[PDB]
RNA sequence: GUGGGAGAGGGUGGUGGAAUUCCCGGAGUAGCGGUGAAAUGCGCAGAUACCGGGAGGAACGCCGAUGGCGAAGGCAGCCACCUGGUCCACCCGUGACGCUGAGGCGCGAAAGCGUGGGGAGCAAACCGGAUUAGAUACCCGGGUAGUCCACGCCCUAAACGAUGCGCGCUAGGUCUCUGGGUCUCCUGGGGGCCGAAGCUAACGCGUUAAGCGCGCCGCCUGGGGAGUACGGCCGCAAGGC
């Protein structure tokens, strides 16, 4: 399996009213995707968490969620 | 915070000549404004150590750049002084 | 003055003249405190991730503005006061970083 | 005295004890079990095994109300945590779905002694 | 100077979600909890588990790192305001304006003190339960000061890189954070690991020196007695130098 980034196209990084390409870069469980994942860069990555966090505030997506079968 | 325009002024101001930027008089003016700008951000925010630090350091510098131009060419620190209205 | 975007969540219920009334508040408001608007994006409804205000959905404004800084908080806590905004978000307009590119 | 039918059966395990709830789709309960309903009294509560004499326990007193589709959800992390929904599915009752909503903080209290 | 950059650097205000606890309501029986095993404890005035609603305090999961910032102490949700340090490029300005720094002044984790608030969770002291030869200990159930905020004191530490600050010089290899560039790579500035020369009692250090040099400050001179006595100064006290 591949990473996030290598299948997407351009897209805005600091764009917290996004939801369609933000998405992607979590996981079943409401977390935030790590590096080996995602595969961006550091500086990417810090981005990528601040804009997250700040649509996580605007309800657009989840602070959390439950994982199916187990 | 401390514009382009609002530098510019000042730097206008205190040039010897046109297109000086980086000389004594011009250094302490700017240092000088940015002082005041520490210590009206000081009169509040008392609680703030981690900049006064920073105010401390350039008070430093700006009685290093004093302590030179007094040293050299006593009337034009004499002229500075007058001016910014310090020491 | 900088460069802000001011982001509206309310209530989801609301009928036409609810919600020109709350609109009317926030053109007032955002009026008084000097902010100029450069553009405006409604998305109205949409599904939210996690309910707010018991409520599962949201009415969403954005307002991309030009405003002197020392009135902005203000400006935020002027707007929470509405019973019927459920969220207010100002963000300092930033340039669009990109990646893949 | 209901017939329900259908509803979600929670699981919350523990390393002292385990404990099975039947609940109704809106998430009132209807009848429970745990180690300790059954004969088990001290630690023996927290054997597998009492997990899955739980489980069928609580299952049976389902079907006393007709249960039949059930959607089970997993709370907490013991021994039998896995032993029990593995009686359950073989319990007769027929199960939709599984989920672990197992609650996490965010680092907002702080635990006892032995747990840091 | 101009133009760019990264950051849990600092201060003020606002705000968000998870969880614990408590209260309200629904529904629902016979235990829950806890341990090596147990008991104290809570439960028929209806607990635990389950749903919904509310109150309140404290801390910010994933992101998160072998990472970033800071002079050190130390700094992690998000937003805004106020503000410090710093790095790069251009080679534009002043023209030795530099380095260090006894005393002074300021900062200084935690615990602790004063006054006023606040109090969920944790928890010195303390009250209990079992263990055990015994318990004041290790395990278990409760629990006050405190932990939290405001303001004022306290000045300590394994305050640790057990390595003062600055500058110049002396092979590289590799991982990495952050800039610039004509972007297999090169060039700055940080963070690690191996290792030339060399150093070192050894371990080890090795362009982030413990190498070769220079300047300046602090400190050492066998162990115990002892960071004790006396004196002084600081402190509300504890006590500190
Ligand atoms: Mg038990
Ligand atoms: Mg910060
Ligand atoms: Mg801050
Ligand atoms: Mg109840
Ligand atoms: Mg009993
Ligand atoms: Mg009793
Ligand atoms: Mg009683
Ligand atoms: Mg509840
Ligand atoms: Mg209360
Ligand atoms: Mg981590
Ligand atoms: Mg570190
Ligand atoms: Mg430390
Ligand atoms: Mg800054
Ligand atoms: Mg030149
Ligand atoms: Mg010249
Ligand atoms: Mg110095
Ligand atoms: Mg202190
Ligand atoms: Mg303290
Ligand atoms: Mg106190
Ligand atoms: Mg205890
Ligand atoms: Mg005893
Ligand atoms: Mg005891
Ligand atoms: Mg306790
Ligand atoms: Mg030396
Ligand atoms: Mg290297
Ligand atoms: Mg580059
Ligand atoms: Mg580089
Ligand atoms: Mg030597
Ligand atoms: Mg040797
Ligand atoms: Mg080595
Ligand atoms: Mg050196
Ligand atoms: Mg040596
Ligand atoms: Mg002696
Ligand atoms: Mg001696
Ligand atoms: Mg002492
Ligand atoms: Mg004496
Ligand atoms: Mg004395
Ligand atoms: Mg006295
Ligand atoms: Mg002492
Ligand atoms: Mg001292």
């Amino acid at each position: 399996k591949a990473k996030v980034k290598a299948t997407l196209g351009e897209f805005d990084l600091r764009d917290y009213r996004n939801v369609e390409v933000l998405k992607r870069f979590l996981s079943e469980t409401g977390k935030i995707l790590p590096r080996r994942r995602t595969g961006l860069s550091a500086k990417e990555q810090r981005i990528l968490a601040k804009t997250i966090k700040r649509a996580r505030i605007l309800g657009l997506l989840p602070f959390t969620e439950k994982l199916v079968r187990k | 915070p401390i514009t382009k325009e609002e530098k510019q002024k000042v730097i206008q101001e205190f040039a010897r000549f046109p297109g000086d930027t980086g000389s004594t008089e011009v250094q302490v003016a700017l240092l000088t404004l940015r002082i005041n700008r520490l210590s009206e951000h000081l009169k509040v925010h008392k609680k703030d150590h981690h900049s006064h630090r920073g105010l401390l350091m350039m008070v430093g510098q700006r009685r290093r750049l004093l302590r030179y131009l007094q040293r050299e060419d006593p009337e034009r620190y004499r002229a500075l002084i007058e001016k910014l209205g310090i020491r | 003055m900088r460069r802000y975007e001011v982001n509206i969540v309310l209530n989801p219920n609301l009928d036409q003249s609810q919600l020109a009334l709350e609109k009317e508040i926030i053109q007032r408001a955002l009026e008084n405190y000097g902010a100029r608007v450069e553009k405006v994006e409604e998305l109205g409804l949409r599904r939210l991730a996690y309910p707010i205000a018991k409520d599962p959905q949201g009415y969403f404004l954005w307002y991309q503005v030009e405003m002197p800084e020392d009135r902005v908080n203000d400006l935020a806590r002027e707007l929470r006061i509405r019973d019927n905004v459920r969220r207010v978000m100002v963000v300092k307009s930033q340039e669009p970083f990109l990646a893949n590119a | 005295k209901r017939q329900v039918a259908s509803g979600r059966a929670y699981i919350h395990a523990s390393y002292n004890n385990t404990i099975v709830t039947i609940t109704d789709p809106d998430g009132n309960p209807i009848t429970w079990s745990s180690g300790g309903v059954i004969g088990y009294k001290g630690s023996r509560k927290g054997t597998p095994y009492a997990a899955q004499l739980a489980a069928l326990d609580a299952a049976k007193k389902a079907m006393a109300y007709g249960m039949q589709s059930v959607d089970v959800i997993v709370r907490g992390t013991g021994a039998g945590r896995e032993q029990a929904i593995r009686a359950l599915q073989a319990s007769g009752l027929q199960v939709k779905s599984i989920v672990d909503d197992t609650p996490v903080p965010h680092n907002g209290c702080r635990p006892k002694k032995k747990f840091r």
